[PDB]
């Protein structure tokens, strides 16, 4: 039977697949100093990433990717872009550590409305480094349900609206980004030869002009997601994440 | 030529110096006997060999080294083993009741009764060098002896030889194989007695020797014999430079000052490639064994040095190495992993290429392989070693479990914590070196 | 370290002395006559910890005391009876009555000079004396209150060495007297304050495996004996055989014992015997940590355990022992406590016991080992608060001020136990 | 390639990627204050063990 910890019940993605992992019979929560676990949930700041990979035999996982905060807060973001040949760059406001925050002037607004948004993406990084991008984002919605539409009625506008789709005049620019992004790093953190596993949930934060041309504004390692979105993601998180090292589609898989 | 004394304490210490000096052995040609038929100046003679073994005027090489240990049924086997005859009396000194894998018992009751006397054999072998550079000491952290006799007799060589270099040569406490249930202990109390008595420390986690056995070697359930042989080989490539001719790490004092910048953080994470197994195979090339100098898995410290920074980085090679391969192999690696200096150290590598390729001793499970490496680097991953250790140290200490063991002995509960606080201020120092 | 005085005092600690011998004499390949006769040497390379050295005959370092001469007489005739030093046999002839104050105060006090004598010679041609191991029984009156006595007089003499007990502690299922429970508590106080290790080896339990599991209808003393004797050689093959785990006394000591009064421990064996099908490796990790194979009538899920040394024989997969023993720990950590890391020890040796090709053998320190001081406290209790029985004790000059802090040491000890298991 | 030093036995060189206690007295103190500590604990013991038997002759 596999065991788990639970390091950060503020956690609303993982307090979820804290409970569909007890759901199944096979896998028993321990306390939250006990080191014999399979899979540690583990505290957003300052997790001991040097105390794990050290009991013998257990393989062990966690849910956070060892070195990934030089992509997700932004002073380290803006460093590793212009200082990566990888990278150097189109889609990435130009920032430093005529309206800045770069403001971007012409925002594609919601018609009717004037409105502004920004789309959040849900990515997942397996132990083997496999891009697995949610098929359902969200659209965080004048300018000078709950402010969320989802994929499919954003679709729908643009083709009325634009006479274009979201996959052709959005979406292929979200899955370049997101692999650029996330390979940059790859050799940073991948933890194909560690002795301990890693996966992570990743939220991206984009943008899109009047010339539908889409920027990456920020990504963030400990997302929330949206509130119907929860149970299938949560429960892909197991299926691709958990189950697959610990044995007992939703995402699109950015190749390689 | 200047000499160098070995000094091997405890079970662990004596054991792996056994497989050492029988690697030494067959790498200088010096037979069982003592003999060396390569050695054409008789009774004496000023090699680089010499640094190691002493002359007899009856052409025996016999080693610079004394072993220790609080109970005879460890030496007893060198007394009897196949190089018994090397060995002269004196070397191998015995009590017969142990430390009871007790730092306090090993470094202040039973300590006391014998420290006197493994210095004055200590001196024995000093008073025949011309110029002694210093000491090599071979010991476990887990152990009774190991820890708490070392510390003791790493104060009093500092006292009686203080201009002199000390290097140890230090077995680092894993589960998998451990004697013990307070090693936590005893490593956090033998660490902060000898961290200002210690140049410069060679780490070897058992873990990591066991799961390279287990991987590499294809050992189902490794052994002590199986573990010290490989142990034996990366000794060997560090000691190499001294028992060797060449210009890289010729003496004690130059490992130091290309090492150890600053003097408390002086424990080089060691990688060795490639350790291939004697029952199968491709011939691995420069490129490809530098570049294993870089994996996890080949390090005697389980660590991500990824996420740590570097203050040195040495490359040993044995065999057949050319510089030109070593240039086109770091030019590749620094371009496709992670290596990160401190701001105010070079980003660089010295180099030492030594062409008699590696050694390894007839029935062992080493493949012999035409080229491989040794990678010393000072990196502040290697301080996660440190953080599991103190973790379990707080965990027992925190109920005083087995406290009253070691005040049984007359150690006072202080000491516990003033080591622990020792260990507070090693950990930060890394934290603030590769921030 | 090397050489273990053994000392058997009383009807129990003679009888279950005299298995013991008997046992391991044969693992070491020595017959009645102590001349060996074995064909591997793993049997001789450390048989001096349990034998000296005669014409190359072995002799057990065991010391046999009684009050009474009867037990003693059927032991030099028992199997093994010649093999014993003739000298080493120390008796009286006033016996102790069940009485505890018979064996510590009055009886006892008179004979125990002549044990220490004995002890002394044995001792004093040691090269290292490890320490000394002692068999008894804490609910009669000569192991109980003479063995406790001799164990105090022997830590005065020998204060740096190692004393370790084999106790039978009493129960109403197979009782000889009502006064166990007196003797029981006031030999367990001794033990707190004067042992190392205490093996507890309750006659409960031992009745119910052979009741229960061996399905036996009504066991006798031999049959829970031969369940005693096999624990017992099991407890003390990592001293009696080359190993780097607990291979003495002090060093099993200092991994068992994380407080000095809990020092109590819980042994187990597997399988249980009475046979040609072995087990598995895994059929022996589960059932030598199974309740139903505890010598010490405890639910070892009613408690925590603080350490814990299991001793596998045979030959077997090294492997499979270490996968199945980290897999029990990692199944149910929950039952070991957070603040001993890897406070679970395996040793493996190649030989087995007789009879057997494959055998485990467990030794807990757990603080489920409360519930039986309990029990103990409990029956005293119960006669106590009447005072009854006392008139026995107090006819030997002892006042009820003693038993009352009896009580409450144990009392204490119970409360100590209770302590680690909520932390 | 930096200080390249060529003999019959191998070679060494150095590349650059980028340019940037007690006395004698006082242990032997220690020593004898952790002897005393032992003996003195040791010297506790055997008085409790001498009140046992005064107690024992009582009885
Ligand atoms: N690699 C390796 N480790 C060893 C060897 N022998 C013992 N150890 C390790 O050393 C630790 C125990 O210390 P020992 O050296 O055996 O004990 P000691 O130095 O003799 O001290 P005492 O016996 O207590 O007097 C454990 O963690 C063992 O795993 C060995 O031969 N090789
Ligand atoms: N360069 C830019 N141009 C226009 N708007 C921007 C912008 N950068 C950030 N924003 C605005 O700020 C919002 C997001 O804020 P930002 O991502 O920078 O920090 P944050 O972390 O507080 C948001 P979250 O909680 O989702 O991570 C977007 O909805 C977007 O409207
Ligand atoms: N396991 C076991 N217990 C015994 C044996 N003989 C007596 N006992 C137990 O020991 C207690 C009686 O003590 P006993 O040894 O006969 O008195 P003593 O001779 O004065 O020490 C009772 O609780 C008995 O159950 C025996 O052969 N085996
Ligand atoms: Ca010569
Ligand atoms: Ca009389
Ligand atoms: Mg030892
Ligand atoms: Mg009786
Ligand atoms: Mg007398």
């Amino acid at each position: 039977m596999y065991t788990f910890v639970v390091r950060d019940e503020n956690s609303s993605v993982y307090a979820e697949v804290s409970r569909l992992l007890l759901a199944t019979g096979q896998w028993k929560r321990l306390r939250k100093d006990n080191p014999r676990f399979n899979l540690m949930l583990g505290e957003r700041n300052r997790l001991p990433f040097g105390r794990l990979g050290h009991e013998p035999g257990l393989v062990q996982l966690v849910n956070y990717y060892r070195g990934a905060d030089k992509l997700c807060r932004k002073a380290s973001l803006v460093k590793l872009i212009k200082t990566s040949p990888e990278l150097s760059c189109t889609w990435f406001p130009e920032s430093y550590v005529n309206v800045w925050i770069k403001y971007l002037e012409k925002p594609l607004l919601l018609e009717p409305g004037h409105r502004k948004f920004d789309i959040r993406s849900w990515v997942l990084v397996d132990h083997l480094y496999n891009i697995y991008l949610y098929r359902e984002g969200v659209l965080r919605t004048p300018y000078n349900e709950g402010n969320e539409m989802f994929f499919e009625e954003f679709n729908q506008y643009l083709m009325d609206a634009l006479n274009t789709t979201l996959e052709n005049s959005i979406l292929l620019q979200i899955k370049h980004i997101i692999r650029s992004c996330l390979m940059c790093i790859e050799p940073a953190i991948s933890t194909k030869h560690l002795h301990y596993q890693s996966f992570q949930l990743f939220g991206f934060d984009f943008m899109v002009d009047e010339e539908l041309k889409v920027w990456l504004i920020e990504v963030n390692g400990a997302p929330a997601c949206a509130q119907k979105l929860y149970a299938e993601l949560c429960q892909g998180i197991v299926d691709v994440a958990i189950s697959s090292v610990f044995p007992l589609s939703i995402f699109i898989k950015l190749h390689h | 030529m200047r000499e160098c004394i070995s000094i091997h304490v405890g079970q662990a210490g004596v054991q792996i110096g056994n497989a050492c000096w029988e690697l030494y052995c067959l790498e200088h040609g010096i037979q069982p006997d003592g003999q060396m038929p390569s050695d054409k100046t008789i009774g004496g003679g000023d090699d680089s060999f010499n640094t190691f073994f002493s002359e007899t005027g009856a052409g025996k090489h016999v080693p610079r080294a004394v072993f220790v240990d609080l109970e005879p049924t460890v030496i007893d086997e060198v007394r009897t083993g196949t190089y018994r005859q090397l060995f002269h009396p004196e070397q191998l000194i015995t009590g017969k009741e142990d430390a009871a894998n007790n730092y306090a018992r090993g470094h202040y009751t039973i300590g006391k009764e014998i420290i006197d006397l493994v210095l004055d054999r200590i001196r024995k072998l000093a008073d025949q060098c011309t110029g002694l550079q210093g000491f090599l000491v071979f010991h476990s952290f887990g152990g009774g002896t190991g820890s708490g006799f070392t510390s003791l007799l790493m104060e009093r060589l500092s006292v009686d030889y203080g201009k002199k270099s000390k290097l140890e040569f230090s077995i680092y406490p894993a589960p998998q194989v451990s004697t013990a249930v307070v090693e936590p202990y005893n490593s956090i109390l033998t660490t902060h007695t000898t961290l200002e008595h210690s140049d410069c420390a060679f780490m070897v986690d058992n873990e990591a020797i066991y799961d390279i056995c287990r991987r590499n070697l294809d050992i189902e359930r490794p052994t002590y014999t199986n573990l010290n042989r490989l142990i034996s080989q990366i000794v060997s490539s560090i000691t190499a430079s001294l028992r060797f001719d060449g210009a890289l790490n010729v003496d004690l004092t130059e490992f130091q000052t290309n090492l150890v910048p600053y003097p408390r953080i002086h424990f080089p994470l060691a990688t060795y490639a490639p350790v291939i197994s004697a029952e199968k195979h491709e011939q691995l090339s420069v490129a490809e064994i530098t570049n294993a100098c870089f994996e996890p898995a080949n390090q005697m410290v389980k660590c991500d040095p990824r996420h740590g920074k570097y203050m040195a980085c040495c490359l040993l090679y044995r065999g057949d190495v050319v510089p030109k391969d070593v240039n086109a192999a770091i030019a590749t690696i620094k371009t496709k992993r992670s290596i990160q200096f401190v701001d105010w150290c070079p980003t660089g590598f010295k180099v030492g290429i030594n062409y008699q390729p590696p050694t390894v001793v007839p029935g062992g499970d080493l493949a012999k392989v035409q080229r491989a490496v040794c990678m010393l680097s000072n990196t502040t991953a290697i301080a996660e070693a440190w953080a599991r250790l103190d973790h379990k140290f707080d965990l027992m200490y925190a109920k005083r479990a087995f406290v009253h063991w070691y005040v049984g002995e007359g150690m006072e509960e202080g000491e516990f914590s003033e080591a622990r606080e020792d260990m507070a201020a090693l950990e930060k120092d890394y934290e603030e070196v590769g921030v | 370290m090397r050489e273990i005085v053994h000392i058997q005092a009383g009807q129990c600690g003679n009888q279950i002395g005299a298995k013991f011998w008997e046992v391991i004499s044969d693992e070491h390949g020595i017959d009645p006559t102590g001349s060996y006769h074995g064909d591997s040497d793993l049997q001789l390379e450390r048989i001096n910890v349990y034998y000296n050295e005669a014409g190359n005959k072995y002799v057990p370092r065991a010391i046999l005391v009684d009050l009474e001469p009867g037990t003693m007489d059927s032991v030099r005739s028992g199997p093994f009876g010649q093999i014993f030093r003739p000298d080493n046999f120390v008796f009286g002839q006033s016996g102790a009555g069940n009485n505890w104050a018979k064996g510590h105060y009055t009886e006892g006090a008179e004979l125990v000079d002549s044990v220490l004598d004995v002890v002394r010679k044995e001792s004093e041609s040691c090269d290292c004396l490890q320490g000394f191991q002692l068999t008894h029984s804490l609910g009669g009156g000569t192991g109980s209150g003479m063995g406790t006595l001799l164990i105090s007089k022997i830590r005065e003499e020998y204060p740096d060495r190692i004393m370790n007990t084999f106790s039978v502690m009493p129960s109403p299922k197979v009782s000889d007297t009502v006064v166990e429970p007196y003797n029981a508590t006031l030999s367990v106080h001794q033990l707190v304050e004067n042992t190392d290790e205490t093996y507890c080896i309750d006659n409960e339990a031992l009745y119910d495996i052979c009741f229960r599991t061996l399905k036996l209808t009504t066991p006798t003393y031999g049959d829970l004996n031969h369940l005693v004797s096999a624990t017992m050689s099991g407890v003390t093959t990592c001293l009696r055989f080359p190993g780097q785990l607990n291979a003495d006394l002090r060093k099993l000591a200092v991994n068992m014992v994380p407080f000095p009064r809990l020092h109590f421990f819980m042994p187990g064996f597997a399988p249980l015997t009475s046979q040609y099908r072995a087990l598995t490796v895994p059929e022996l990790t589960q059932q030598m940590f199974d309740s139903k194979n505890m010598m010490a009538a405890c639910d070892p899920r009613h408690g925590r355990y603080l350490t814990v040394a299991a001793i596998f024989r045979g030959r077997m997969s090294m492997k499979e022992v270490d996968e199945q023993m980290l897999n029990v720990q990692n199944k149910n950590s929950s039952y070991f406590v957070e603040w001993i890391p890897n406070n679970v020890k395996t040793a493996v040796c190649d030989i087995p016991p007789r009879g057997l090709k494959m055998s485990a053998t467990f030794i807990g320190n757990s603080t489920a080992i409360q519930e039986l001081f309990k029990r103990i406290s409990e029956q005293f209790t119960a006669m106590f608060r009447r005072k009854a029985f006392l008139h026995w004790y107090t006819g030997e000059g002892m006042d009820e001020m003693e038993f009352t802090e009896a009580e409450s040491n144990m009392n204490d000890l119970v409360s100590e136990y209770q302590q680690y298991q909520d932390a | 390639v930096i200080e390249l030093n060529k003999c019959t036995s191998g070679q060494s060189f150095e590349v650059i990627l980028k340019p940037p206690d007690p006395s004698l007295e006082e242990i032997q103190k220690k020593l004898e204050a952790a002897e005393e500590r032992r003996k003195y604990q040791e010297a506790e013991l055997l008085k409790h063990l001498a009140e046992k038997r005064e107690h024992e002759r009582e009885v």
